[PDB]
RNA sequence: CUCUUAAGGUAGCCAAUGGAUUAACGAGAUUCCCACUGUCCCUAUCUA
């Protein structure tokens, strides 16, 4: 699989890319025509800024869609992490949006370039360019909130962690504040930050490691309260779908004393109702903060 | 790296002891910037800048506007609301064209020694059912790609505008020929297909048929817009 | 130089060494072995009619008969009479390596030598039985 | 999975060799390599190396190594000896020769 | 035992160099990083020398030989010759041989008591191999591989051979050679494990993109580690089905 | 949705429960790994192994996109608006095969005044029955006419001629009426023309691109008919095997033939082939063009056998129709 | 000098430009191998792009197996008829021009090499170099 | 008033053959292959 998505070309804002197109084309192509050349050469000046003006455009188009994941080729738990993150609905319909621009931008080409065949002054040719790039431009201007949405999918979808979701995996999850970017920091050398409050981790965090010569990967994921699905978040649903979608050995941890915010009881109850999840996966219960109470002086 | 690494590394590590300072100075240099940039800049990115300073302080005034008036301070049913969208035509005159403008002498033969043929240098609307007649007697030429079968069709009631099928030529103003020719151009009457306006008349009968005035030149724009005469 | 013997012994157009086709002829296996080969589609005559004195391959029986029928054929039998000139020769020659050349000759002259004659009758005799 | 099977077994085995013959084979290892204590990177007191060598004289791609330095002769003042190789159109080597 | 280096940014460590039990050659391109990383675990016990074959790098695929005699193909001049007997003591044997197949590191696969040779190398060869270097020759394939030398790693306590070697074909070879195989790769998945890898009695030199599976198969075929045996095939038996 | 000023925190349709929500996602992992598993079987198989090694299929040759240009459909297109009636014509070997969808489809959209009408020539080259099972298949979808093309000894020609004198008894409004031929290049559309002419007035030849420019033909005062060149629409489904075997591109410009042979041996009956070619006993391709070559004397300097050469004299036979084959027609309900 | 090269390559004469067919020394079932370009090669206007022993080209297969035909793949020439200079002081050149089939990391897709490698090409690659029989 | 899709399993009926898909010939027009080469890479040299 691909696995990591970094390598997505730079999304321009409709008038940023209205600049770089048209002026690409006052750039590159020849600028100076004469009413007293040969009505060939006019056309064919004319047609040439028509047509290169559609191709850049095309070429943004296809690098925008050729670079942005297929959400659903992807393996399910990309797709469920994307959803979660992205609103697959609006990323598929920007996409969608983005799509349907291009053929446009080559349905007016080509339309005006048929035209153009027949235009009989440079006054007639210029204004069939001019409307030619005029419609390119208002197709353009309609793509303005698709393109915001996705320069922020692709600047954070860059920087999602790359997770093999069919090697050897331990998940670590619990309760906030239990311990568990704590026990990632001490068995690999992520970086994840520990703090005494809740949801410091807001995404998936991965670590790596060796035991006896294969590589491990560890994923830190946010803190799980006990609600139902319809009132859990998306915070929270990062972890229900690593947890339901990662074939691993999933570590529960426990705090005994209570320093979570959370009591022994809420914990029990969070670990049997998250029960239904953890099937066909190996799973461990880890009970951190035995330097303050250990679970031998209970009550 | 993972998730937001630039913003955990400025939490855990800062920025270049000048960073503050130098943003500061940078700031501070921009008045005297955005003067030199606007007397030095030249050609194209000169006319682009005063375009885009003149479109910055419209925006300025239309906020500073919108401030001091806050601090100052249909009749559609409640299935609309909360919801959004003499006989003479609008052009009586229209520039004259004449037969040179309008066909273009097409020379045939060897030696290109005869210029019987002629072609129509105007858009036009060929009707229901065209076959082109035979070369050898084609003397007038309507070549496709400036055959059109519908219009951008403007209606004065409820400022919608809709594209429309065309359905006849009803008066070319140059010339009857040019009207049985099917010649679109600027104030050429046109019948259009209205059904979907949804228009009924008094008798309840359903309305599928008005006439519209061309208001462009379709050989300049490449589109035929046409207002409805009501 | 000459257009001759530019096109008839360019690199390109290069035979078999006469050193090389002694050492196929001296072992009874070798010649055997280019006796009967495997029907190859590239050679003339399906890889069958070679003459190993020659290096070369017929297209047919009869042309290989013809061929040993020939003044080229015995050329290029005399020309395989004697030492096979080595660059031990050379060396010789300039006094060097003389030792290493004089045994090599006493090895042709005792072993290789009559080996090679023997190994050269009985295929000439099973060419003329089966041509 | 009955797949993966036949491969991992026939990576996985170790073939073993049986007599055929009563002839010692033994490991060779030299007493200095025995005795040569281990290297530390991070030790004051350590053998130079040759890249270190390298490094105070010239750095890669200055450093000219002297290759005669390591010769094991009769006498040391022999190691900067220049050996001739021609002498009146014959080679001294093919000549070089004990007795 | 197992060390990993690269010959300038080159994993192939047995193309640029050749390790015996009782002396080393390395290739002379460059810096001395190559020489300083065989320095490190050798120090002054045994001869490192720098050499050159016809001019070339490649001397551990030029050259054959153990800890009593060493090969040289003929295109080796005089001073070559002469600079490699100046180095090394009178107890290794040095000897120029007059064959066809010059890649005498490809074609001859040897330790200390016995060698694995090319079907076609000369009799004439084969006696020079039998007498300089002191062991039993078998003519052989690795599974249909000649080049022997580049397909097989090989030492007096275990060898490797190319990870395509069937099982009766490593049964036989291992009877032949009197050591334990194993086959594997090196490198990161590279079938030219004779090639790819230097070892000895007591040493073994990798390039850095082999792995640590396939160094620890490595480790263990040939007893590098102190209480690192060819028997813990059963204790990597979890990591390597994970890896195969 | 997204962003700095986002307002989602909550999913907009969660699960109902864990249970339903593990049940979906392990269907959902089942699916993926069975979806991976089918396209395992053929790409990764293919395409991508050849960038592991660097192999890189070779370029596609220009000649297997002749009949593509916008020349010709330029060409096509005047043709089109120019006929009353449009004659499609289709081989009687391989006449779905010949068949041009696309531009049914368009003219059945854009222009439904005009008549369109299938005629199947070379119905000397097939069977009777398959003839006639074509032309009863293809008779449920549009007017069908079987046809043999010749000058002198033709077949359909009377039934063709008063079937266009009942289109022109139809447009008896318009003064004459234009029928225009078009199908894929080599079909005999200049054969027909010339057969109902009874005179060789367009020029015929088995070399596709023959006719570059339309024709005008006066068969009757009132009737006119219109040559046309070949088109090719395109397709993705077919390839440059089914290019070839249906005599679109011209056989010396391909690059290997031997490797088209096989396909000769597919649409061919070995007793039909052995027949053609004095020939027997071949166990696959490579031999039977061995044993084709000695047999024909088609040697190269050396001794090899002349692949190439022969391989483009059986693509020659097999298209020009010197070796018996058809497609079945589609079974009897 | 093409990736997976050891180190720099000095100037050796031209003997294969565009459009030669050489021989394949492998055994990987390919024949003759026809060169259509050659890696890092310069640009000079009507200058054909041309090959020497140690160079990496693009070449098609001729003569072989089909599964090798109608592909274009990597090759590295291991002799040439051209003679060129050895620094050593002499001229020399081979019987035949030839290559073998590679990676565009310049592995051996073969097991074996039949005939002479020219040492400047197997010093420059270390995969040729394990696959040589005879290095001249 | 009526008209066309009855034809079936790799070669049929009906009158050696069912042909112009015409041999031979050609300073006639055209495509390709082998051989061959200073046409070219890339130009050098000699004679009158
Ligand atoms: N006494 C004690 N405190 C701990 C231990 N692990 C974590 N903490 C404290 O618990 C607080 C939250 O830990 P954290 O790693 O953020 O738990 P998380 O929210 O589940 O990721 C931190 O302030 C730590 O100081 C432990 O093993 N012993
Ligand atoms: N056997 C047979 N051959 C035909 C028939 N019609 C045409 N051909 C041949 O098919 C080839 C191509 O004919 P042509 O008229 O040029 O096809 P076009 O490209 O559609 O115009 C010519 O060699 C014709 O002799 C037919 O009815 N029967
Ligand atoms: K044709
Ligand atoms: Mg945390
Ligand atoms: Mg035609
Ligand atoms: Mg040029
Ligand atoms: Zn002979």
């Amino acid at each position: 699989m691909q696995l990591s998505w970094k390598d997505i070309p730079t999304v321009a804002p409709a008038n940023d890319l209205l600049d770089i197109v048209l002026n690409r084309t006052q750039r590159k192509t020849p600028t100076v025509i004469r009413p007293g050349f040969k009505i060939t050469r006019i056309r064919a000046f004319y047609m040439r800024k028509v047509k290169y003006t559609g191709e850049g455009f095309v070429e943004k188009f296809e690098d925008i869609l050729k670079g942005f994941p297929n959400i659903n080729d992807v393996h399910p738990f990309h797709r469920d992490l994307m959803d979660t993150l992205y609103e697959k609905n609006h990323y598929k319909i920007s996409l969608a949006a983005i799509s349907r621009a291009k053929s446009l931008v080559e349905q007016v080409a080509r339309d005006y370039v048929r035209l153009l065949k027949f235009g009989q002054s440079l006054f007639q040719c210029k204004q069939l360019k001019r409307a030619a790039l005029g419609r390119m431009a208002t197709i353009v201007k309609k793509l303005r909130d698709p393109l915001a949405y996705l320069e922020q999918v692709r600047q954070h979808i860059g920087r999602l962690p790359s997770i093999d979701p069919n090697t050897r995996t331990l998940l670590i999850c619990g309760y906030p504040n239990v311990g568990k970017s704590s026990f990632l920091r001490c068995i690999t050398k992520s970086d994840v930050d520990v703090q005494p409050y809740a949801f410091t981790t807001k995404s998936l965090y991965v670590g790596h490691f060796d035991y006896k010569y294969l590589r491990f990967q560890a994923i830190d994921t946010p803190g799980i309260l006990d609600r139902p699905t319809e009132e859990m978040n998306n915070i929270e649903m990062q972890s229900i779908y690593a947890i339901a979608h990662l074939r691993s050995c999933v570590l529960y941890f426990m705090d005994l004393s209570e320093q979570c915010g959370f009591t022994i009881e809420a914990q029990v109850k969070l670990f049997h109702s998250i029960k239904p999840l953890f099937a066909n996966k190996s799973v461990m219960v880890v009970i951190n903060k035995t330097d303050i109470i250990r679970p031998e002086d209970l009550d | 790296p993972q998730n937001d690494y630039i913003e955990r590394h400025i939490k855990q590590h800062g920025k270049r002891l000048d960073h503050e300072e130098r943003k500061r100075k940078r700031e501070a240099r921009e008045s005297h910037k955005i003067s030199e940039r606007a007397q030095k800049l030249t050609g194209w990115k000169g006319k682009q800048f005063a375009k885009k300073r003149y479109a910055e302080k419209v925006s300025m005034r239309k906020k500073i506007k919108a401030h001091e008036q806050s601090k100052v301070k249909d009749a559609l049913p409640t299935y609309l609301l909360d919801r959004e969208q003499k006989f003479s035509v609008p052009l009586p005159k229209v520039r004259g064209i004449s037969e040179e403008e309008m066909f273009k002498v097409i020379k045939t033969g060897k030696s290109r020694s005869k210029s019987w043929k002629r072609m129509i240098t105007k858009h036009t609307f060929v009707g229901e059912g065209f076959t082109r007649r035979p070369v050898k007697m084609e003397r007038i030429i309507r070549p496709s790609a400036l055959r059109q079968k519908k219009a951008n069709v403007t209606h004065p009631e409820l400022g919608v505008t809709v594209f429309l099928p065309i359905l006849a030529v009803k008066k070319n103003p140059q010339s009857p020929m040019y009207t049985q020719l099917g010649v679109l151009t600027k104030g050429t009457i046109i019948e259009v297909n209205v059904s979907e306006l949804g228009m009924v008349t008094a008798g309840g009968k359903v309305v599928w048929g008005k006439y519209a005035q061309v208001t462009n030149e379709p050989d300049r724009d490449g589109c035929v817009n046409a207002v409805l005469l009501v | 130089m000459g257009r001759y013997s530019v096109k008839r012994y360019k690199t390109k157009r290069r035979t078999r060494d006469l050193d090389l086709i002694y050492n196929d002829l001296s072992t009874k296996e070798s010649v055997q072995k280019l006796l009967n080969q495997p029907l190859d589609e590239t050679k003339p005559g399906l890889g069958q009619h070679y003459c190993i004195h020659c290096a070369k391959y017929m297209e047919t029986a009869i042309a290989l008969k013809t061929h040993l029928k020939g003044k080229v054929h015995k050329r290029r039998v005399k020309e395989l009479r004697g030492v096979p000139y080595t660059q031990e020769v050379s060396d010789a020659a300039a006094g060097y390596n003389l030792n290493k050349f004089l045994n090599r000759v006493q090895e042709i002259t005792q072993s290789v030598g009559p080996e090679k004659e023997s190994n050269e009758a009985l295929l000439k005799e099973h060419l003329d039985s089966t041509l | 999975s009955q797949s993966r099977i036949n491969n991992v077994l026939n990576k996985i085995h170790v073939a073993q060799p049986q007599a055929r013959d009563d002839v010692k084979r033994t490991p060779f290892i030299p007493e200095s390599v025995k005795n040569l204590k281990k290297y530390d990177p991070e030790d004051p007191n350590r053998r130079k190396l040759a890249r270190d060598i390298e490094a105070e004289n010239g750095g890669a791609g200055v450093f000219n190594v002297n290759l005669k330095d390591k010769y094991l002769l009769e006498d040391d003042e022999w190691k900067n000896d220049i050996m001739p190789e021609i002498l009146d159109g014959k080679n001294v080597y093919d000549f070089l020769d004990p007795e | 035992m197992a060390t990993r280096t690269q010959f300038e940014n080159s994993n192939e460590i047995g193309v640029f160099s050749k390790l015996t039990n009782t002396y080393c050659l390395v290739a002379v391109g460059g810096s001395e990083n190559f020489y300083s990383a065989f320095e490190a675990e050798l120090g002054d016990a045994i001869p490192i020398v720098h050499t050159t074959i016809a001019g070339t790098r490649i001397i551990g695929r030029m050259t054959a030989g153990n800890r009593r005699g060493l090969l040289v193909p003929t295109q080796t001049t005089d001073q070559e010759l002469q600079h490699l007997r100046n180095s090394l003591p009178d107890s290794v044997k040095i000897q120029r041989v007059e064959e066809r197949l010059s890649a005498l590191g490809n074609v001859i696969c040897c330790n200390d008591y016995v060698a694995l040779v090319h079907p076609d190398i000369d009799r004439e060869t084969e006696e020079l191999i039998s007498d300089v270097l002191g062991v039993e020759v078998f003519r052989q394939t690795i599974s249909g591989n000649i080049l022997v030398g580049s397909y097989c790693s090989l030492s007096n306590q275990g060898g490797l051979v190319h990870p395509q070697t069937s099982v009766q074909d490593q049964e036989e070879l291992s009877s032949l050679l009197q050591v334990p195989l194993v086959a594997g790769t090196v490198n990161r998945g590279s079938s030219v494990v004779g090639a790819g890898m230097v070892v000895n009695d007591y040493l073994a030199v990798t390039g850095l993109d082999t792995t640590a599976p396939e160094l620890s198969v490595i480790e263990s075929i040939f007893r590098l580690q102190d209480a690192q045996p060819e028997s813990i095939s059963g204790n990597l038996r979890d990591t390597l089905i994970e890896t195969y | 949705a997204f962003g700095p000023k986002a307002q989602r925190k909550r999913p907009r349709l969660a699960a109902s429960n864990l249970e339903d929500l593990v049940k979906a996602t392990n269907e959902d992992i089942t699916k993926y790994e069975e979806k991976q598993v089918l396209d395992a079987t053929l790409g990764l198989m293919g395409n991508q192994e050849d960038k592991e090694n660097g192999w890189t299929s070779a370029a596609k040759e220009a000649i297997f996109s002749k009949g593509q240009s916008k020349r010709i459909w330029n060409e096509l297109y005047k043709v089109i608006d120019s006929s009353d009636v449009v004659i499609h014509v289709l081989d009687a070997r391989d006449p779905l095969g010949t068949r041009c969808k696309s531009v049914e489809e368009y003219m059945k959209k854009e222009t439904p005044h005009k008549h369109l009408i299938y005629v199947l020539n070379k119905c000397d080259l097939v069977p009777t029955w398959v003839a006639a099972a074509w032309v009863k298949h293809l008779s449920k979808e549009r007017p069908t006419l079987a046809f043999h093309a010749s000058i002198t000894n033709s077949f359909g020609k009377g039934s063709l001629i008063q079937l266009l004198r009942q289109f022109s008894q139809l447009h008896t409004d318009r003064k004459q009426i234009s029928v225009g031929f078009i199908g894929y290049p080599n079909t005999g559309k200049s054969s027909i023309i010339n057969t109902l002419r009874k005179k060789k007035v367009c020029q015929v030849a088995p070399i596709p691109g023959e006719t570059k420019v339309w024709q005008y033909i006066t068969l009757m005062k009132r009737i006119f008919l219109i040559d046309c060149p070949g088109i090719v629409p395109p397709s993705s489904k077919d390839s440059e095997e089914d290019i070839l075997f249906r005599g679109v591109v011209r056989v010396e410009h391909v690059t290997h033939p031997e490797q088209y042979i096989p396909g000769v041996l597919k649409r061919c009956q070995v007793k039909h082939l052995e027949r053609t070619y004095e020939i027997s006993g071949w166990k696959d391709a490579t031999e039977f063009i061995e044993i084709l070559a000695r047999k024909q004397g088609r040697l190269l300097k050396g001794g090899e056998p002349d692949e190439s050469g022969v391989s483009k004299q059986i693509l020659n036979d097999f298209n020009r129709g010197k070796i018996p084959w058809f497609v079945l027609p589609p079974e009897k309900e | 000098s093409g990736n997976g090269a050891q180190g720099t390559k000095f100037r050796i004469s031209l003997g294969l430009p565009v459009g030669a067919i050489m021989n394949c020394a492998d055994n990987s079932g390919a024949r003759n191998l026809y060169i259509i370009a050659v890696k890092g090669s310069g640009s000079r206007l009507n200058r054909l792009p041309a090959a020497s022993l140690g160079d990496m080209v693009m070449a098609t297969v001729k003569k072989g197996k089909p599964e090798l035909r109608k592909k274009v793949m990597p090759a590295i020439v291991v002799r040439q008829a051209k003679s060129w200079r050895r620094r050593d002081g002499v001229f020399l050149y081979f019987e035949d021009n030839a290559g073998v089939i590679a990676n565009p990391k310049g592995e051996m897709k073969g097991s074996a090499i039949t005939g002479p490698v020219g040492k400047e090409c197997a010093d420059l690659w270390p995969r040729v170099a394990s696959n040589s029989g005879v290095v001249v």
